């Protein structure tokens, strides 16, 4: 028959650029092609979502970023408003984990990866410069938490060099100001490779309270996912930092294009099925679920797309991207590069030579055993006694029946 | 020091000084240390050294 | 001169409601609130935040109270992220608003009188223990919620001095279809007399389909499952196993405009203890259209203090989730007909049966001691 789409963008020209990608796989079953700008408040567009829907009938919507930077919920009202009927939704510029989950958002589905999985990505980089002993700081957050999650999921998969083993974790407070607390018990302990996610804000009062305390010169190693780098943070940044991109960073006309190509690739397995309910567009009116619903997630669930202008598109086992390409990206002096190519497992070098903060040209051990331990010890009586000190803070020294000297720390 | 729940959560975190080797205050107890197999899930222990 | 919005969906006595809205003594603080009620029918989001907006936007409102009669919990989330773009707090006082959400934002100021889960697990244990079954195991419906449900029981298990004997706690979830085969197999391995249940309304008809396709049946077993898989008023196909037992709490003798008492006196009550002692008063003009440059007034305050109140020696202090600290709850069982026998009532770490032993649907017998 005719089956409509719709999508919220905030550009006229990519709006055209969809109709213009409907006309082209109307080639690959008619579909109509409908779209709407966005609104500096979440009531109007909380309205335009029946105020269209129902004008439409839609069996599907796109949606992407608008200008905010943080827009964290800027994707919120338009998901859970369709999942009032089970009306699968696509996400392009959803990085900011919430939407992860497979409860409260189960009409959702991305485009990209969430910054979860560029947490994961270090397993490998750790895995080819044998580091083994690591830093991990992260922010009091629900973000935070579930890259912890991922993390330690990834880390505990080792059921067999013991490779890597994490020793300390830190409850970094989001939105704080002063922290070099946390950073003495970083000091202290025995490792170098730190490895530091959190707000593209507070990296900088990061930077700042670190160069101050001088745990930043050479020896130490550092690691970041992506906002960690961009915004005034590069503007304090030391030399030597390790940062990670996408491949695709902000290019909307391409992930437009194939998710266009991908629901025309589902839709055409879609209408040689039977009990095809259509969703009523009574969203006043009707008050159920079309059965069309997670029955059509459930159908979505099994596509592989051949290739898109991003390459291969696959769906996880949750309803997100994989198998995305990433560039190993870096800092020298104050002059961001490329370094090498992630993909897979494949972890490419390139020809610019890589660096380490303070000059150094190796890679550094990571860590180095200390010598000046501490020791605990409980009060008991034939083993360990307890006694004040004399009045000089040092204590008497005796002698055993053999007129010895006794030890007496 | 032995092990317990906290706070009402399912948090169940070590008491005492084997707790406090466990976060990162020492990294050696020398003390009248018993063994069991509790103690023994996570931290190593030397060869027996009074029995 | 505050305003507080009170709102109906299907039917209800309207009148009574208008009546009983002036039963109490506000005597001795000033508050002098307005109340608005409105009626409407069950049709879209989009009517709701019309009303509300108009409501809000008219009466300066300040306080929002809401009831319903449905099965229907999408309608609370909604509601709830009302209550994260708009300051005021809400009160989904009975029907299908009731439904606990999986959480709030950590702004939003919406409130809902209901049991947690905690509570349920918990009186569900206080039920296990007067009748001396001691002996269980439990399955899910992979509802995302139930690892709380299942780590709270186990916290709570391995501590106490009785002897909890829990065996081979089950998960399954056909969701991917033809998976049953699976279910009637894990399902096979349920050897305890008492069997423990967390599911959805819908799956639990072809669930008990497929129990009583094994066996387990009301000749010696007993199930128990918490009121998100039931409604008193409502029916239930006869694929439950009569017998069942379940939680709800007193809205057989409480759903009615004492609710809506209590409402108004605990928005009241907050708003003297907070405002008056801090000498302010929030006070929007309210728009609706046009909100998000209107958080210059952060509530912060509010719940600093909606949630320390009482009334009337009833205590409502609330605890950061969204469920109160202690409602009175009832214990219900499936008769030989289709119907909810009020069986058990609770309150205040309490339990009162109306009981001493359980009846059965032979190899039973009295013994005699000295
Ligand atoms: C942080 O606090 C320490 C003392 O705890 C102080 O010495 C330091 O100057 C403070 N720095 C910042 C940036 O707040
Ligand atoms: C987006 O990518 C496509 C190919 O992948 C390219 O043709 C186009 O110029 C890119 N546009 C932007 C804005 O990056
Ligand atoms: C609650 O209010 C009463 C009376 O104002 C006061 O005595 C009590 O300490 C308060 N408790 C809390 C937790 O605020």
């Amino acid at each position: 028959k005719i089956v409509n789409i719709g999508a919220v963008l905030s550009t006229r020209k990519h709006e055209q650029m969809f109709r213009e990608a409907v006309n082209q796989a109307n080639k690959r079953i008619q579909l109509q092609a409908t779209s709407v700008t966005h609104k500096p408040n979440a009531i109007q567009m909380a309205l335009s979502v029946c105020e269209d829907l129902i004008s439409s009938q839609v069996y599907a919507i796109l949606v992407s970023h608008p200008p905010t930077p943080n827009d964290h919920f800027t994707p919120t009202p338009v998901s859970y408003t369709a999942g009032f009927y089970r009306i699968p939704v696509l996400g392009l510029t959803t990085r900011m984990s919430i939407y992860s989950d497979k409860s409260i958002h189960l009409s959702f589905l991305r485009t990209v990866p969430p910054y979860s999985h560029q947490s994961s990505v270090w397993f490998e980089m750790m895995r080819v410069y044998n580091w083994n002993h690591i830093i991990l700081l992260v922010s009091d957050d629900h973000e935070g938490r579930a890259a912890q999650k991922r993390l330690e999921t990834l880390l505990e998969e080792r059921e067999s060099k013991r490779g890597p083993k994490a020793e300390k974790v830190l409850q970094f407070d989001p939105g704080t100001k002063n922290v070099t607390a946390l950073l003495m018990e970083a000091r202290e302990l025995e490792a170098r490779v730190i490895i530091l996610s959190a707000s593209e804000d507070d990296a900088a009062t990061v930077y700042r309270a670190a160069a101050m305390l001088d745990m930043t010169g050479s020896g130490y190693v550092w690691l970041v996912g992506e906002r960690e780098i961009s915004g005034n943070a590069l503007r304090y940044a030391p030399d030597g930092i390790i940062g990670l991109q996408l491949i695709n960073g902000k290019n909307e006309s391409a992930h437009i294009s194939d998710a266009v190509g991908v629901v025309a690739q589902a839709v055409h397995e879609l209408l040689e099925k039977e009990n095809i309910t259509d969703p009523p567009r009574g969203c006043v009116g009707n008050t159920n679920i079309w059965k069309t619903g997670p029955l059509f997630k459930r159908v979505l669930m099994s596509s592989k797309y051949a290739d898109g202008v991003t390459g291969r598109v696959e769906f996880n086992e949750d309803g997100d991207r994989k198998f995305a390409q990433y560039s190993i990206m870096n800092l020298q002096n104050r002059k961001l590069v490329q370094v090498g190519i992630y993909n897979g497992t494949h972890v490419i070098p390139n020809d610019r030579k890589i660096i380490w903060p303070g000059g150094e040209t190796e890679k550094p051990r990571g860590y180095q055993m200390s010598t000046r331990l501490k020791i605990v010890t409980i009060h008991q009586e034939p083993f360990v006694y307890v006694k004040p000190t004399m009045s000089d803070g040092t204590c008497k020294e005796e002698f055993t029946v053999n007129g010895d000297p006794v030890k007496k720390v | 020091g032995t092990q317990e729940r906290v706070q009402n959560s399912n948090k169940k975190e070590w008491n005492g000084m084997m707790g406090e080797l466990l976060s990162g205050q020492a990294d050696m107890i020398v003390a009248p240390l018993t063994i069991n197999n509790e103690r023994a899930q996570y931290i190593e222990f030397s060869k027996p050294f009074k029995y | 001169s505050i305003g507080i919005a009170v709102i109906l969906v299907g039917t209800s006595d309207e009148v009574a409601i208008k009546d009983a809205h002036e039963k109490d003594d506000f005597h001795h603080l000033s508050v002098v609130p307005r109340v608005e009620l409105v009626a409407m029918n069950e049709t879209d989001p989009k009517s709701i935040i019309t009303r509300i907006c108009d409501l809000m936007s008219d009466r300066k409102i300040q306080g929002v109270v809401f009831a319903d009669d449905t099965d229907q919990e999408a309608i609370a989330q909604i509601l709830d992220f009302i209550s994260a773009q708009t300051l005021t707090p809400i009160l989904g006082i009975h029907g299908g608003s009731s439904m606990i959400m999986a959480d709030k934002d950590e702004s939003s100021m919406f409130f809902q009188f209901g049991p947690s889960i905690e509570q349920q697990a918990s009186v569900m244990l206080n039920i296990m223990e007067e009748y001396d079954w001691y002996i269980f195991s439990i399955v899910t419906t992979y509802f995302p919620g139930y690892q709380d449900f299942v780590n709270k029981i186990r916290s709570t298990i391995e501590n106490s001095f009785v002897g909890w004997e829990l065996e081979e706690v089950l998960l399954l979830d056909m969701s991917l279809d033809d998976g049953d085969s699976k279910i009637q197999n894990q399902l096979k391995k349920l050897q305890s007399p008492i069997i423990l249940l967390y599911c959805t309304k819908e799956e639990a008809t072809y669930i008990f389909e497929v129990a009583n396709s094994v066996g387990l049946t009301g000749y010696g077993y007993t199930w128990i499952v918490p009121s998100l898989v039931a409604g008193d008023t409502d029916t239930v196909p006869s694929e439950f196993p009569t017998g069942l037992i379940s939680v709800s709490y007193d809205e057989w003798d409480y759903g009615l405009p004492a609710r809506v008492r209590d409402g108004i006196a605990i928005i009241t009550t907050a708003a003297s203890d907070m405002l008056s002692e801090h000498s302010f008063i929030p006070e929007p003009k309210s728009s609706c259209y046009n909100t998000h440059e209107k958080r210059i007034y952060q509530s912060n305050m509010l719940n600093r203090y909606l949630i320390n109140v009482t009334f009337e020696g009833r205590d409502l202090s609330f605890s950061e989730d969204g469920y109160q600290m202690h409602p009175k709850l009832v214990i219900i069982l499936l008769n030989k007909e289709r119907k909810w026998e009020r069986v058990g009532k609770w309150k205040d770490k309490s339990l009162q049966m109306k009981y001493y032993v359980w009846p059965r649907m032979d190899d039973h017998l009295s013994i005699v001691t000295l």
